[PDB]
């Protein structure tokens, strides 16, 4: 298990690698934080999200 | 739905339901934006027009949040064929756009490559749907949803008395009796990823409903991804 393959290389999301290396992204409605792996919402109600 | 529990506040709100002329309804959907339902396309014969409803979880007693939708465009694959449900998936583009809130948002739309080895590679997705509780039974008034443990590729066409394609995949139990049905067509199967929820299938069909040694089949939604993206940018 490395990279993508250790825990979504702590991605919040989409996990990919390019030279052995982890480089993380996110879906339409997310912007990635300034740690590069979390997915910050841009709106009230963004994909994916169950609001209870 | 058979078995599995109903849909709280909140909990399903990319559920779409298609409604025939009679307000009835006969298939589901997954809300993919404000204009546009993933449904599966052997859903589009059902009736020769329909609408679509949001924000509902209860057929019979308005919560407030409800709100019927016309369709503008239907978008189906033309690789689509009755004889074995092959590319079971179809785009609706509405009319009018949705207004998102407590029990009405989008799922996510995953990456193909990202959603296969990590999505379709965890334990179970969530399928949901107002489709009968049991195989002889009639249509659920109260929206319901299932837990579905990821079925391995290999026992699924071993099972199955039709042919499994590429654009399928299984899910569902062996002979625990939960399982989609009749009525749940088009519907959202989402997989779940650190508390956010990305579409992973449409529900298809299946050889009765929780049948022992029988899976819920599901149209692959990661094999047109690029497709979907397609249909939606126009
Ligand atoms: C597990 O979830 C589901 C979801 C929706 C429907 C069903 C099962 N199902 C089907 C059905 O599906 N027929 C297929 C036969 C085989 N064909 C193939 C040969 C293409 C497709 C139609 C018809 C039907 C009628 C009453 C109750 C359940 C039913 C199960
Ligand atoms: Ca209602």
């Amino acid at each position: 298990r490395k990279l993508c393959s250790l825990d979504n290389g702590d991605c919040d999301q989409f996990c990919h690698e390019e030279q052995n290396s982890v480089v993380c992204s996110c879906a339409r409605g997310y912007t990635l934080a300034d740690n590069g792996k979390a997915c910050i919402p841009t709106g009230p109600y963004p994909c994916g999200k169950q609001t209870l | 739905i058979v078995g599995g529990q109903e849909c709280k506040d909140g909990e399903c709100p990319w559920q779409a339901l298609l409604i025939n002329e009679e307000n009835e309804g006969f298939c589901g959907g997954t809300i993919l934006s404000e204009f546009y339902i993933l449904t599966a396309a052997h859903c589009l014969y059902q009736a020769k027009r329909f609408k679509v409803r949001v924000g509902d979880r209860n057929t019979e007693q308005e919560e407030g949040g409800e709100a019927v939708h016309e369709v503008e465009v239907v978008i189906k694959h033309n690789r689509f064929t009755k004889e074995t449900y092959d590319f079971d998936i179809a785009v609706l583009r509405l009319k009018t756009p949705i207004t998102f809130r407590m029990n009405v948002a989008p799922a996510c739309l995953p990456e193909r490559d990202w959603a296969e080895s990590t999505l379709m590679t965890q334990k179970t997705g969530i399928v949901s749907g107002f489709g009968r509780t049991h195989e002889k039974g009639r249509q659920s008034t109260r929206l319901k949803m299932l837990e579905v443990p990821y079925v391995d590729r290999n026992s699924c066409k071993l099972s199955s008395s039709f042919i499994i394609t590429q654009n399928m995949f299984c899910a569902g139990y062996d002979t625990k009796q939960e399982d989609a049905c009749q009525g749940d067509s088009g519907g959202p199967h989402v997989t779940r990823f650190k508390d956010t929820y990305f579409v992973t299938g449409i529900v298809s069909w299946g050889e009765g409903c929780a049948r022992k040694g029988k899976y819920g089949i599901y149209t692959k939604v990661t094999a047109f991804l690029k497709w979907i993206d397609r249909s939606m940018k126009t």
